[PDB]
C-alpha cells in the first residue's frame, strides 16, 4: 500500500456501507490496513475520517436500536 | 463496431458485440418511398406498425412494453422502413418474438386506419411541412432524381389510400427475401439463434424490383418572407471515399465551438459577406446514388448571392491543383466524421447504406480513406461539374441568383 | 345496467332449442317490429359511449340503409298505419349486424378495465 | 462470448485531481472531459455573468499558441471542441479519432492552465455575447424556465440567469475574469474523465505530464459540498402576457430535493409515475397514465413533460405544459394538480411500472462516448462518486408504495407552489384558484 487511495472510493461511506457488498468491504479494509503502515503525516483528512469511521463507528457490533420516548409517553 | 453479416435459415442477419447492459433489434425492410405503388402508401404502412396483430391488441402491446421497460420506435426514410426495439438484455427473446409477430401477422382493421393511423400521419405531415429546410432538401431531391428516390416520402395533404392497397403492399413486401435483422447487444450467438428461430415462418417471397436511378437537373423557386435559403445539388454515382474526403474538404462548420473555421466554404463566406451567410456542405449516400449538397443560409439576400458566387468559384478552382496539406486535413477530418456515425445504436443513412451493400460495407471502406491522392479528388470534382447542377431558392426571388448567373 | 339473456345455455342443449323453437316463432311474430319494415338491431338503445362509437364503425351502406329504414318507420308511425303484407321484413334479411361491433368495443373496454386493476402477489 | 460490463477506474494525483476512465477495448473514438466545480452561483451581484464570458473566451489562444494556430491544431488532426456552462459546473470536452487523443489532451491542458485574456478580445466578444442574449430570448422554454428560477429562489444567487444582465455584460473588465480564474480554478475542484479508446494508464500519464501544476485551494473542502446559505423557496407567480403567440407555455413546480437527499429515487419514481405525453406519439391513446388519458380524450393540451431538476441543497419538481386549446387551461391545471395530489394513495402496480420504466430509462440514455463522458463528469462533480449499476438497482428496488405515499404527503400535499406563464395566458385563473387544486377535499 503505497499509492494514495482515490477520493471517490472513501466519500459518503456511511450511506454506502450498508448496500455495499462484502467483497468491496474486505478490499477497503485490506487497503486501509496496508496504508496505515506509512507515517500518518502523509495521509489526507478523508483517509483519517474513513479509518476512524471503520474502527470506532456506528456500524457492525455497536449498532443499537433507538426507541422513541415520545411514542411511549403518548401510548401511556 | 462493425456488423458481420450471416444467413441463418434463409434470413439475413447482422450481428455486433458491445460491452453494454442494453441491446437492440431493428428490422430494415426494403419498402421505402422508392418502391411505393401510389403516393403515401409507404408512410401509412409504416404507421401501421405495432398495431393490432393476430395474437394481441395494440393496447396489450403498449401495456406489456410499458411494464417490461422498453422503448418501441419506428423510422421511415427514403429507401427503407425500420422498426426498432431497445430493451434490457433480459427481454431479448420476448422482443424478438414481438417483432417477428408484428412483421409476420398484423391484421389491418379499417376503423383503426380511420381512427388512429390517419390522424397521426397527417399531424406528422403538417409538422414536416412547417419546417422550411427539410422542404428545400426534399425539393432538391425531387429536382435531382426524376423517380425512385425522387418521390415524396411523407403523405401528401390531398391523398388517402384505401386499406386494400396497404394490405396488398404489406403482403407483397414483408417477405424473408426483402429485409434483414440487426442486433447490437452484448451477445451475438444467442440473438442469432433466437432470430433464426422466430423469423423463420415468414414466407419466402421475392425481392422488390425497381429501375436504376435516372439523374437529371432542374431549378425551382418558392417565396418566403423569413430567413432566405439557397441550395446547390450535385448528383453522383454510388459513394466512394473520394466523395467523403471532398465533402470534409468543403466543410462549412467550425471544429471548435466559437470560431469561424478555416475550410474552403468558411473562408469563402468570410471573404465575401464578412460571415453574414453560413455555408455548409454535406453528403447523403444512397444504395446506387449520392447527393453532394451545399446549403447557403442567411438573412441578407445580397450576402447570400455574393457567398454563392464566391463558393462556386472556389469549387471550380478546387480542380486545378490541390495542395497536399489540404488533402491530409480533409482525410483526417473525414475519418472521424464517418466513424462517429456508427456509435449510436439507431441507424442513419451512412450505417444503413453501408449495411445494405455487402461488397464493401465498413471493413474495407474505412481502409480506403488513406489511399486518396489530390489527382483523384481533382478528377472527381471535374467529373461532377460536367453536367449542370440544380438549385432551390427560398425567400426574396428578385436577388437570389439562377444557375446561369453564379 | 346491460341487457341480459339466457340465449346460450338453452343453445347448449339441443332438446330445449327444439322444444322452444315454435314459442320463439310465435313471440317474434307477436312483437310486430317486422310490420314496420324494421330490423331488430335498429331498436337497440344508442345513448352510451359504446354504442355511439360502434355506430361510427359500420359500413356506409349499412348506415344509409338504417337511416332510410328508421325514417320510413317514423313516417308510417306518424299516420298510424303499416306496410302491406308484401313489404314486410323477411326473416332472411333480419340478421344481427350491430352485435359483433358492440362486442368488439365491449371487449376493448373490458381489456382496458382489466389492465387498470392489478396487484403484485409475490 | 457474453463479454462483461467495464468498470470505472478511479485514481487521484498528489494535488487532488481525480481521474475516472471507462475503457472500451474495441473502439475507434475517444472523448476526454475536464470539469470545474464553479458555475454562475459563485458570482456576486457586481461581477455577474463572468462564467459565460469565460466560456466564450479561453478559446482565443493561450500564451504559447495564438488564435488561428489552436484551430489549425484541432482541424489538421480531426478533432472537435465544445463547452457549456450550467448554474453550478463548467465542462470542457473534446472527442477525436483514437490516434489523435494525446494532442487534444495537451491542447486542453494548455487552454485551461493559462490563457491570454486581452482587452481587445473582451471588446470583440461583448457584441457576440449581446447577440447571443438577444437571440436566446426568442425560445419559449428558456424564458419559461429562467422566469421559474427567478421567481422561485428570488434574492438568492441561484435565482439569476446564467448570462447575466446587459449592464453586467458591458461593464465587465479583464481583472474580474482573471480573479475568477485565479480563485475558482483549483485542482481540488477539477475533474478529468474519459470514455472510449484511450486507456486508464495513458490518461493518468497525460494528466501527470500536464495537470501537475494546478495549486490546491486554501481550504480543504470536498467535491459538491454546499456553499453559501441554503436558498429559501418563495412561492409566487410571473405572467409575461402576450396575445400574439398562438400558444400558452406554463410551468408549475414545488420544492425539490438535493443530490444527497435520502429520497432521491423516490422522487424520480414519482416523476416516472406522472410520465410524459405528446399528441404526435404513435401510441398516444393507449398510455397507462390517467393524466394522459384525460388530456388525450378531451384534447386539452398539445404536450407535457415532467422534470426533477436538482441542485446541491435544493431542487424543483413539477411539470411543463404547452397548449393551444385556449379557454380550457383551468381544467388542464386542475386535473394536473389533482393527479399530483392523488399520489398519496398510490397503488402497488403503478409503483412497479414506474420502477421498471425508471430502471430502463436510466440506462437507455447512454449510447455514445460523449454521453458516457458527460454522465461520468456530472456524477463525479455533483456527488463525489459514480454509482455502479448494482448500487442503483439495489437503491431502486427497495422503494415501495408506502415510501411514495409518505413522500407525496410530505411534499406533494397542500404546499406552496411556483408558477410561470408566457403567452396567451388570459384563461389562467388567479393564484388561489390554482393552489386550491393541490389538495382533494373528499378525503
Ligand atoms: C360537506 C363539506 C365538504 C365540502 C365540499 C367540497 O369541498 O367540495 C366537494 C368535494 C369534491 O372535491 P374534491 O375531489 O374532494 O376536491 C376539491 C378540490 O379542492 C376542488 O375544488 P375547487 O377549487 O375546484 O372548487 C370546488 C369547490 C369550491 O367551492 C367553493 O369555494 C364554495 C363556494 C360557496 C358555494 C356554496 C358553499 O366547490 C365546492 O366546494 C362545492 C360547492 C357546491 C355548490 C353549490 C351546492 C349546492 C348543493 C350541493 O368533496 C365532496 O364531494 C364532499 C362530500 C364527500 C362525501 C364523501
Ligand atoms: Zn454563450
Amino acid at each position: 500500500g503505497e499509492a494514495m487511495i482515490a477520493r471517490p472510493r472513501l466519500v459518503d461511506l456511511d450511506k454506502r456501507w450498508g448496500i455495499m457488498s462484502q467483497e468491496e468491504k474486505d478490499g477497503l479494509i485490506t487497503d486501509l490496513y496496508a496504508r496505515q503502515k506509512q507515517p500518518w503525516t502523509t495521509l489526507s483528512i478523508e483517509e483519517k475520517k474513513a479509518a476512524y469511521w471503520i474502527a470506532f463507528g456506528e456500524h457492525g457490533p455497536r449498532a443499537f436500536s433507538h426507541i422513541s420516548q415520545k411514542t411511549v409517553f403518548w401510548g401511556t | 463496431i462493425s456488423y458481420t453479416p450471416k444467413k441463418v435459415e434463409g434470413v439475413s442477419f447482422a450481428g455486433r458485440e458491445t460491452p453494454t447492459a442494453t441491446g437492440s433489434l431493428s428490422v430494415v425492410i426494403n419498402a421505402g418511398s422508392r418502391y411505393q405503388p401510389d403516393a403515401g402508401v409507404s408512410h401509412l404502412l409504416e404507421k401501421f406498425a405495432f398495431k393490432t396483430t393476430e395474437e394481441r391488441s395494440a393496447l396489450r402491446i403498449t401495456r406489456e412494453s410499458e411494464l417490461l421497460g422498453g422503448q418501441l420506435s419506428t423510422q421511415i426514410t427514403r429507401e427503407h422502413i425500420i422498426l426498432t426495439a431497445r430493451f434490457l438484455n433480459e427481454y431479448l427473446e420476448y422482443y424478438a418474438r414481438l417483432l417477428a409477430e408484428v412483421v409476420d401477422a398484423t391484421k389491418f382493421l379499417p376503423f383503426q386506419l380511420t381512427e388512429e393511423v390517419l390522424p397521426t400521419a397527417r399531424i406528422e405531415s403538417e409538422l414536416f411541412r412547417e419546417d422550411i429546410l427539410r422542404v428545400a432538401m426534399a425539393k432538391l431531391h425531387e429536382k435531382a432524381f426524376h423517380r425512385g428516390i425522387g418521390n415524396e416520402v411523407y403523405l401528401p395533404a390531398s391523398a388517402s389510400p384505401s386499406i386494400s392497397e396497404i394490405k396488398d403492399f404489406a403482403s407483397k413486401a414483408y417477405v424473408k427475401s426483402n429485409f434483414s435483422v440487426i442486433s447490437s447487444g452484448p451477445d451475438v450467438q444467442k440473438a442469432s439463434d433466437l432470430c433464426a428461430k422466430y423469423f423463420a415462418v415468414i414466407p419466402d417471397g421475392s425481392p422488390l424490383k425497381s429501375a436504376p436511378t435516372k439523374i437529371s437537373s432542374g431549378e425551382s423557386r418558392v417565396y418566403s418572407k423569413g430567413t432566405n435559403y439557397f441550395c446547390l445539388g450535385f448528383p453522383a454515382p454510388a459513394a466512394s471515399p473520394e466523395l467523403f474526403v471532398l465533402s470534409s474538404i468543403l466543410g462549412g462548420d467550425a471544429a471548435v465551438k466559437w470560431s469561424h473555421g478555416n475550410t474552403l466554404l468558411a473562408k469563402a463566406a468570410g471573404t465575401a459577406s464578412e460571415y453574414k451567410a453560413t455555408a455548409v456542405a454535406d453528403l447523403t449516400p444512397y444504395s446506387d446514388a449520392s447527393l453532394l449538397s451545399v446549403v447557403i443560409s442567411g438573412s441578407c439576400p445580397k450576402a447570400i448571392k455574393a457567398t454563392a458566387s464566391e463558393s462556386f468559384k472556389a469549387l471550380k478552382s478546387l480542380s486545378s491543383n490541390i495542395p497536399n496539406d489540404v488533402v491530409k486535413s480533409g482525410i483526417a477530418m473525414a475519418k472521424t466524421k464517418y466513424l462517429s456515425a456508427f456509435e449510436p445504436v439507431t441507424l442513419n443513412a451512412i450505417s444503413a447504406s453501408s449495411l445494405v451493400s455487402a461488397s464493401k460495407g465498413s471493413d474495407a471502406f474505412i481502409s480506403g480513406f488513406d489511399k486518396v491522392t489530390p489527382a483523384s479528388i481533382s478528377k472527381v470534382v471535374s467529373s461532377l461539374l460536367a453536367k449542370p447542377a440544380s438549385t432551390v431558392a427560398v425567400g426574396n426571388l428578385d436577388v437570389l441568383p439562377y444557375y446561369d448567373e453564379l | 345496467m346491460k341487457p341480459v339473456s339466457l340465449a346460450k345455455y338453452i343453445q347448449k342443449s339441443p332438446f330445449l332449442t327444439k322444444l322452444l323453437l315454435p314459442i320463439s316463432n310465435a313471440y317474434v311474430h307477436l312483437s310486430g317490429y317486422r310490420k314496420y319494415g324494421l330490423r331488430y338491431d335498429d331498436l337497440m338503445l344508442e345513448e352510451n359511449d359504446d354504442t355511439q362509437k360502434a355506430l361510427s364503425r359500420l359500413p356506409k351502406m349499412e348506415s344509409y340503409d338504417r337511416v332510410y329504414r328508421i325514417r320510413r318507420a317514423m313516417q308510417l308511425s306518424i299516420e298510424n298505419k303499416i306496410l302491406p303484407k308484401s313489404e314486410w321484413t323477411k326473416p332472411e334479411e333480419d340478421y344481427h349486424y350491430l352485435r359483433p361491433v358492440l362486442a368488439e368495443v365491449i371487449a376493448e373496454r373490458k381489456e382496458r378495465e382489466a389492465f387498470d386493476a392489478l396487484i403484485v402477489k409475490k | 462470448a457474453t463479454t462483461a460490463l467495464p468498470k470505472t477506474e478511479t485514481t487521484t494525483l498528489k494535488n487532488g485531481l481525480t481521474v475516472a476512465t471507462e475503457h472500451h477495448p474495441y473502439a475507434q473514438t475517444a472523448t476526454v472531459l475536464v470539469g470545474v466545480d464553479a458555475g454562475s452561483r459563485a458570482e456576486t451581484a457586481k461581477n455577474n455573468g463572468a462564467a459565460h464570458f469565460l466560456e466564450h473566451l479561453a478559446f482565443k489562444g493561450t500564451k504559447n499558441r495564438s488564435q488561428k494556430a489552436l484551430e489549425l491544431e484541432f482541424e489538421n488532426t480531426g478533432a472537435h471542441l465544445n463547452a457549456y456552462t450550467s448554474r453550478e459546473q463548467t465542462v470542457y470536452y473534446a472527442h477525436a479519432f483514437k490516434n489523435a487523443v494525446p494532442n487534444a489532451v495537451a491542447v486542453l491542458a494548455d487552454i485551461l492552465t493559462n490563457s491570454s485574456i486581452s482587452a481587445s478580445a473582451v471588446e470583440r466578444e461583448r457584441q457576440v455575447i449581446l447577440r447571443e442574449q438577444e437571440e436566446v430570448d426568442k425560445m419559449a422554454d428558456e424564458v419559461v424556465f429562467d422566469h421559474l428560477h427567478a421567481t422561485a429562489y428570488q434574492g438568492h444567487p441561484l435565482g439569476r440567469t446564467i448570462l447575466g444582465p446587459k449592464e453586467n455584460i458591458e461593464s465587465l473588465t479583464r481583472e474580474d475574469l482573471l480573479q475568477y480564474i485565479k480563485d475558482n480554478y483549483r485542482s481540488d475542484r477539477m475533474i478529468i474523465s474519459s470514455a472510449g479508446s484511450i486507456s486508464h494508464e495513458e490518461l493518468v500519464k497525460l494528466a501527470e505530464k500536464y495537470f501537475g501544476h494546478l495549486e490546491p485551494s486554501a481550504e480543504q473542502l470536498s467535491l459538491g459540498a454546499p456553499r453559501g446559505l441554503k436558498p429559501r423557496f418563495v412561492g409566487s407567480e410571473i405572467r409575461a402576457r402576450d396575445d400574439d403567440s398562438p400558444t400558452a407555455n406554463i410551468a408549475i413546480a414545488v420544492e425539490g430535493m438535493s443530490w444527497k437527499h435520502p429520497d432521491y429515487f423516490t422522487a424520480l419514481v414519482m416523476q416516472a409515475i406522472i410520465g410524459n405525453w405528446d399528441r404526435a406519439m404513435g401510441a398516444s391513446p393507449h398510455l397507462s397514465s390517467r393524466l394522459s388519458t384525460i388530456v388525450q380524450q378531451h384534447q386539452l393540451a398539445n404536450s407535457f413533460m415532467s422534470f426533477s431538476t436538482s441542485y446541491s441543497d435544493t431542487g424543483l419538481w413539477g411539470i411543463y405544459l404547452v397548449t393551444e386549446n385556449l379557454g380550457r387551461i383551468d381544467d388542464l391545471v386542475h386535473f394536473t394538480l389533482q393527479n399530483w395530489a392523488r399520489l398519496t394513495v398510490a397503488t402497488r402496480a403503478e409503483v412497479e411500472r414506474a420502477k421498471a420504466q425508471l430502471r430502463a430509462s436510466l440506462l437507455l440514455s447512454l449510447d455514445s462516448t460523449t454521453a458516457i463522458a458527460e454522465d461520468i463528469g456530472r456524477q463525479l462533480l455533483t456527488t463525489g462518486r459514480r454509482m455502479s449499476p448494482q448500487e442503483v438497482d439495489l437503491r431502486i428496488g427497495q422503494i415501495t408504495e408506502k415510501d411514495v405515499a409518505r413522500v407525496a404527503s410530505e411534499m406533494i400535499w397542500d404546499k406552496d407552489i411556483a408558477v410561470s406563464a408566457v403567452g396567451s395566458i388570459e384563461g389562467l385563473l388567479d393564484y388561489n384558484r390554482i393552489r386550491s387544486s393541490i389538495s382533494m377535499n373528499r378525503w
